[PDB]
RNA sequence: AUAUUGGCGAGAGACCGAUAGCGAACAAGUACAGUGAUGGAAAGAUGAAAAGAACUUUGAAAAGAGAGUGAAAAAGUACGUGAAAUUGUUGAAAGGGAAGGGCAUUUGAUCAGACAUGGUGUUUUGUA
RNA sequence: ACGGACCAAGGAGUCUAACGUCUAUGCGAGUGUUUGGGUGUAAAACCCAUACGCGUAAUGAAAGUGAACGUAGGUUGGGGCCUCGCAAGAGGUGCACAAUCGACCGAUCCUGAUGUCUUCGGAUGGAUUUGAGUAAGAGCAUAGCUGUUGGGACCCGAAAGA
RNA sequence: AAAUAUGUAAGAAGUCCUUGUUACUUAAUUGAACGUGGACAUUUGAAUGAAGAGCUUUUAGUGGGCCAUUUUUGGUAAGCA
């Protein structure tokens, strides 16, 4: 017994029945796949400036 | 000695009376107690005016 | 209660909360946990990554005594001391009268540093203890005799 | 500071003697703590009834 | 007819008059529910609803949780409100005179309050103390501490606990979670 | 120390209430079917006490009409209470190949309440 | 298109073991008396010791190892609180929570100190690796709706098999 | 090379100024990223509307579809696919 196949029929309906939502961006964005040898100069250069804030403001 | 009270034992291992929630169970003398009264702003009427 | 179950709510209306299409079948799917390398296997690999196959190694008679090794941190190991001595050793915080704390006697067999056990010193013995555990609590001025 | 308790005699008549609340008396009344115990506890004195 | 653009008839989804039947419970929001109206505090209104809270939504609150927020700068003398119930906490060893007021307080924990010369208050207490909340400070214990919430929201590439009755080996740590057995997760 | 839907003797139930509860509350593993192994029902209730209708009359008789017992024969051995489907009689109404229904009203039948209030007051008796 | 001539009575998501989310209650780093013992107005109620169950530590196949550099970290946003200000606002403190970078424990890969039964021990310090972790505990028990599984499993139904 | 559809932006998580961190980078106080401190407030950066905004857990039913305008495939066509 033949039946339908594929559809794209009501998707848009329902879909935006819950709506279109925005994906909510953020102040300090994940450094999640940035290069590495960026991050690990990176990790030394936030922790140096810790310790001169931490002091200077001490 | 059976229940025990702020100065004698429960007679029963590890027990204590219960504690309340709450000092009083009278909270129309809570609500007079002037403390809040002086804290409180002006009531209106109980029934307010229809208006329009 | 029966007098607080939607069953007493559903009678009246016909499909009793099953639906007409579907309705309510004896196992559509079958019975149990069939179906886990078919056409479950989207909820069972979603769910319970990791539920089929062998990993590790086969122990044959594996009792459940050898093992036997509680731990213990060292924000406890002071609620071992009954709280009428507590107060007392705490502020008599000297050698040549440190309490002797028995952690087998409570029922532990290793002793872990998670940390900040006060500047008594103390004298405590335990079957085992881990190194920063015990570096914490010679730093205090105790020190650790290993009993079995 | 208990108050007080008159004690009766058998004969209907208040006698000398006057005692304190056992301090028991001051624990809190929760009507639905003990409705929801009574409910279970009035269920252990039962008997199992089956049909073969 | 309306061509409506939000659903109609739509509870506003937040819990009034919380389904506890605890009468005294019942006096005390009957209590806040007449300050917040009056006072225009937002102290009262704050604790209104803390009072309707559930009890995953009222977590304990340590003694020691109590320690660090007085040990933050010019709040020593504060009085600490926590609706909710104070646990105690044997992994402390110093303990201000605060004075903190709770629902409920646990008996290792009034007792370690009042040996640091402090007081135990109830909610009722506070209220003809501080009126308008004079000098206070709300504390609210962790909600994702909760075993419960370990299990949330699993899925591939999580790492959220799956649910399962027996741990240890041979349990779920086999193909799906090893690339030596199939993929890993 | 443990088991026990069997046997014997006991005590109980937020159990069921004659289409329930054992198949069986009754002359139930009975009546009954099958060559046979086997299968297997339905069926409780007058009334306090039969006091179960003496007697008369009509009829061949069964019975009927009286009489009588009974607190009640609207309890008569087809017997507590006696519903519905279905039926008879009486009474009302409508009806030109359905009836039944919804809104409103005419017509007919039938049905409740409001009509003292307190009071001016004594033109008054039982004089208050 | 199927069932329904009519009426009365009966008649179909229950119970249990184990659980998931949510809610209420008690207690709270503990929690659970009722396996059992004592007691009794006797299957009720009341009382009780030791263990044990779960939780307070996780990670590895395993041997094993094992949670503070620091105000238990920094930054951003935070209800509320405090100070100033009539207010507007300004400043401070900012729990829960959200994002992000770090810190500690386990596994894997490295580096290989002091020493030595010279092959043992693994100090120190790293790594686009990994964990269902730590970072001033939240859990235990009872009950309730709903949902899941095994059970006759919402009720009635085979052709067969022994 | 259209029309209709479609991505991005229209700020405080912004702009500008000064100098601190780093094992990264540069010939190099050269850069990069994150910062300290300083300055610019409701006409704070187009229109309109916001009915509250954001977020989590859990579960029911569903998983045979059909029709109309327009675009369009096979078929002569079809109340065809
Ligand atoms: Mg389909
Ligand atoms: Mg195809
Ligand atoms: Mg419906
Ligand atoms: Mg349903
Ligand atoms: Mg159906
Ligand atoms: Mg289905
Ligand atoms: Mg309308
Ligand atoms: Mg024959
Ligand atoms: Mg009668
Ligand atoms: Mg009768
Ligand atoms: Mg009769
Ligand atoms: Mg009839
Ligand atoms: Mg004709
Ligand atoms: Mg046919
Ligand atoms: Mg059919
Ligand atoms: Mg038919
Ligand atoms: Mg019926
Ligand atoms: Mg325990
Ligand atoms: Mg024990
Ligand atoms: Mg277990
Ligand atoms: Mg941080
Ligand atoms: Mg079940
Ligand atoms: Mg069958
Ligand atoms: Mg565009
Ligand atoms: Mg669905
Ligand atoms: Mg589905
Ligand atoms: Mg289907």
């Amino acid at each position: 017994a033949k039946s339908k196949n594929h559809t794209a029929h009501n998707q848009t309906r329902k879909a935006h029945r819950n709506g279109i939502k925005k994906p909510k961006t953020y102040k300090y964005p994940s450094l999640k796949g940035v290069d590495p040898k960026f991050r690990r100069n990176h990790k030394h250069a936030l922790h140096g400036t810790a310790k001169a804030l931490a002091a200077a403001k001490k | 000695q059976v229940w025990g009270s702020e100065t004698v034992a429960s007679s029963k291992v590890g027990y204590t009376l219960p504690s309340h929630i709450i000092s009083t169970s009278d909270v129309t003398r809570i609500i007079n107690s002037s403390e809040i009264q002086s804290a409180i702003r002006p009531a209106g009427q109980a029934t307010q005016k229809r208006t329009h | 209660p029966s007098r607080f179950t939607k069953t007493r709510k559903h009678r009246g209306h016909v499909s009793a909360g099953k639906g007409r299409i579907g309705k309510h079948r004896k196992h559509p799917g079958g019975r149990g946990m069939a179906g886990g390398q078919h056409h479950h296997r989207i909820n069972m690999d979603k769910y319970h990554p990791g539920y089929f196959g062998k990993v590790g190694m086969r122990y044959f008679h594996k009792q459940q005594a050898h093992f036997w090794k509680p731990v213990l941190n060292l924000d406890k190991l002071w609620t071992l001391i009954p709280e009428d001595k507590r107060d007392q050793y705490l502020k008599s915080a000297s050698k040549e009268t440190a309490p002797v704390i028995d952690t087998l006697a409570a029922g532990y067999g290793k002793i872990l540093g998670k940390g900040r056990i006060p500047n008594v010193p103390v004298i405590v013995k335990a079957r085992f203890v881990s190194k920063l555990a015990e570096e914490k609590i010679r730093a205090a001025g105790g020190v650790v005799e290993l009993i079995a | 500071s208990r108050p007080q308790v008159t004690v009766h005699s058998l004969t209907g008549e208040a006698t000398a003697n006057a005692l304190p609340l056992p301090a028991v008396f001051s624990a809190p009344i929760r009507p639905d703590i003990v409705h929801t115990v009574f409910t279970s506890v009035n269920k252990n004195k039962r008997q199992a009834y089956a049909v073969s | 007819g309306i061509d409506h653009t939000s659903k109609q008839h739509k509870r506003s989804g937040h819990r009034t008059a919380p389904k506890s039947d605890n009468v005294y419970l019942k006096l005390l929001v009957k209590l806040y529910t007449f300050l917040a109206r009056r006072t225009d505090a937002p102290f009262n209104k704050v604790v209104l609803k803390a009072l309707f809270l559930s009890k995953i939504n009222r977590p304990p609150v340590s003694v020691s949780r109590i320690a660090r927020a007085l040990k933050q700068e010019g709040a020593a003398n504060k009085t600490v409100v926590v609706v909710g119930t104070v646990t105690d906490d044997a992994r402390i060893f110093e303990f201000p005179k605060t004075t903190v007021a709770a629902l409920r307080f646990t008996a290792g924990a009034r007792a370690k309050i009042v040996k640091a010369g402090g007081e135990c208050i109830t909610l009722d207490q506070l209220a003809v103390r501080a009126p308008k909340g004079q000098n206070t400070l709300i504390l609210r214990g962790p909600r994702n501490s909760r075993e419960a919430v370990r299990h949330f929201g699993m899925g591939p590439h999580k790492g959220k606990a799956p649910r399962i009755l027996s741990t240890g080996r041979k349990f779920e740590r086999a193909r799906g979670r090893r690339r030596s057995k199939g993929f890993k997760v």
